[PDB]
């Protein structure tokens, strides 16, 4: 669930 | 002998670089904590949470006051990974690796770069909490029951250590960029271009901490033996993470 919210931010 | 030359003014942009850059993602510098927590600052005075009548008066500016502090934790810690991120697409070269990698080094380094800066909002009585809005006391957070109560200790004696080195923010934009760029995290597809973006981080913090530091001469060899401090601290967090899943985010469900 911490890669979900990296992929996201880096996104 | 030190010389301002070509490659020393060009490590020089890149720690101003890397500054304004921490300046944009991070709302809360050590400059603006270290003033609220001095009182000298003309901003709002932070509400003071030391028991437990002043949480629930404090709550107002899940049933169990331990589980209501734990998520607030959790919470902030997503955001927290957020701003990190933000602060890494803008490192020189790091938006150029292998994106597997961009991930890697962010799963690897966010909770080392998180309690780093944690440091940032401590002293010897507690934290500053909701941007500089409150502060808990360590005793406060101490008295929790187990196995809460045990959870912040190891950051705020890492704080103490820590905070003992007198860091500005020019010096911790530079700091958490080394960390953020180890070559040695688990899974890493493509090492190499990573460890020469840290190379270059690295003679950027040395020639920042001689500038800065003129009173600490091995200060660079200090904040290396932390980076590896960090490590034991982030092991034991995610042990009692572990154990607290077994025994007891908006963004997150979508």
């Amino acid at each position: 669930g911490l890669e979900a919210i990296i992929r996201k931010a880096l996104m | 002998h030190m010389q301002l030359n070509p490659e020393s003014a060009d490590l020089r942009a890149l720690a101003k670089h890397l500054y304004d850059s921490y300046i944009k993602s991070f709302p809360l510098t050590k400059a603006k904590a270290r003033a609220i927590l001095t009182g000298k600052t003309t901003d709002k005075s932070p509400f003071v949470i030391y028991d437990m009548n002043s949480l629930m008066m404090g709550e107002d500016k899940s049933k169990e006051v331990a589980i209501r502090i734990f998520q607030g934790c959790q919470f902030r810690s997503v955001e927290a990974v957020q701003e990190i991120t933000e602060y890494a697409k803008s490192i020189p070269g790091f938006v150029n690796l292998d994106l597997n990698d961009q991930v890697t080094l962010l799963k690897y380094g966010v909770h080392e770069i998180i309690y780093t800066m944690l440091a940032s909002l401590m002293n010897k009585d507690g934290v500053l909490i909701s941007e500089g809005q409150g502060f808990m006391t360590r005793e406060f957070l101490k008295s929790l029951r187990k196995p809460f109560g045990d959870f912040m200790e190891p950051k705020f004696e890492f704080a103490v250590k820590f905070n003992a080195l007198e860091l500005d923010d020019s010096d911790l934009a530079i700091f958490i960029a080394v960390i953020i760029l180890s070559g040695d995290r688990p899974g890493l597809l493509n090492v190499k271009p990573i460890e020469d973006i840290q190379d270059n981080l690295l003679q950027a913090l040395e020639l920042q901490l001689k500038l800065n530091h003129p009173e600490s001469s091995q200060l660079f060899a200090k904040l290396l033996q932390k980076m590896t401090d960090l490590r034991q601290i982030v092991t034991e967090h995610v042990q009692l993470l572990q154990v607290i899943k077994k025994t007891e985010h908006p963004l997150l469900q979508e």
